[PDB]
């Protein structure tokens, strides 16, 4: 699933800028 | 048409106040850009609690009332190429006045540090609410959309180009409205940029392709805001950023089936590549977005005057309460670069 997919990306947490 | 006589009156006298508020807005913003307050307090009118540079709560010592202290080491500053942007950051942060943009109360600078002192936003980012409720719902993610479309309609206004929005930077104060933080990309351009920057899942296309770019940027961003807060994840992720950037370019974008048909148009509408389509960067300007179904029920002014009831109170065990922030070290705070920060 999506959800699934966004989980197993690692990009779930606080994001850094460039 | 769409609109009967009474209510295309109503709009039409709705947009020339907003033009007429934005021409007062940008006369006051720009006494204050032209001339920047300096100097306003010192370091020792604060007893610093706990790390939220670094950012610190801090309570002063007279008033009792609560700040977010930023903390910049200036010789870092150097090193890390970056004195243009906390110098642009305090001007701007010093200058603008608006509901949902955090408040610069004091700055000062020592010896080692530079300071900016803002009012303490309590609730906790954006984002750590939306990860633990998963989703928000359409009237939720509405609510605060409204929020970052005047914010933005203001910002545009001077001349300001954000340039980081994601739930990260968007704070969520007491009663439950957003407070927009750092302004560290932030640049007042009338024209086009070009620099790289931003978060991988919230560049438009056309920083990514290396194009000269404009505030349309924005616009692109707070589509991917809505589609996240509406779907608990960004319409464009994976693995690396580089496989992130080849979707957001695609043109393609997916929509979880629970989106109404009013959000996924409006979606399609933001999150377009092609800027001659983009919402926000069209001949009706702000109003393609303000006007759009997925916003009928919003009172704008009522938003902007803060009459609206929160769909979301954060818990607020006081003032002072660190509880909606995460919890982090323990550094302590020791002439360093002084040309290079006179303006500050
Ligand atoms: O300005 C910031 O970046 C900031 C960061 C972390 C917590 C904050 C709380 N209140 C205001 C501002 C804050």
């Amino acid at each position: 699933t999506t959800y699934a997919d966004f989980i197993a990306s690692g990009r779930t947490g606080r994001r850094n800028a460039i | 048409g769409h609109m009967g006589n009474a209510a295309a009156a109503k709009k039409g006298s709705e947009q020339e106040s907003v033009k007429e508020f934005l021409a007062k807005a940008k006369e006051e913003f720009l006494k204050k850009w032209e001339s920047p307050s300096q100097n306003t307090a010192q370091l020792d009118h604060f007893d610093r609690i706990k790390t939220l540079g670094r950012v610190m709560l801090v309570k002063h010592k007279e008033t009792g009332n609560h700040y977010a202290m930023k903390i910049l080491d200036k010789q870092k500053v150097v090193k890390l190429k970056q004195i243009e942007h906390t110098l642009n950051e305090k001007r701007i942060l010093q200058a603008v006045n608006f509901p949902f943009l955090v408040k610069l109360e004091f700055s000062f600078k020592d010896n080692s540090n530079l300071y900016m002192v803002m009012e303490y936003v309590p609730g906790g980012e954006m984002f750590s609410h939306l990860r633990r409720i998963g989703r928000f719902s359409e009237p939720h993610a509405r609510f605060y959309a409204a929020q970052i479309v005047l914010t933005f309609e203001y910002l545009h206004s001077l001349d300001l180009i954000y340039r980081d929005l994601k739930p990260e930077n968007l704070l969520i104060d007491q009663q439950g409205y957003i407070q927009v933080t750092d302004f560290g990309f932030a640049k007042r351009v009338k024209g086009r940029t070009w620099t790289l920057c931003g978060t991988p899942e919230y560049l438009a296309p056309e920083i990514i392709l290396s194009k000269g770019y404009n505030k349309a940027v924005d616009w692109w961003a707070l589509g991917v805001l809505i589609y996240e807060m509406a779907a608990g994840y960004p319409p464009f992720f994976a693995d690396q950023p580089i496989q992130i950037y080849e979707k957001i370019v695609s043109g393609k974008v997916r929509f979880p089936s629970h989106f109404s048909s009013d959000l996924k148009d409006l979606l399609r509408n933001l999150l377009q590549v092609d800027l001659t389509k983009r919402f926000g960067n069209l001949k009706n300007g702000v109003n393609d977005i303000k006007n759009h179904k997925w916003f009928a029920t919003t009172d704008w002014i009522a938003i902007y005057q803060r009459k609206v009831e929160a769909p979301f109170i954060p818990k607020f065990k006081g003032p002072g309460d660190t509880s909606n922030f995460d919890d982090y070290e323990e550094e302590e705070i020791r002439e360093k670069c002084g040309k290079e920060f006179t303006e500050f």
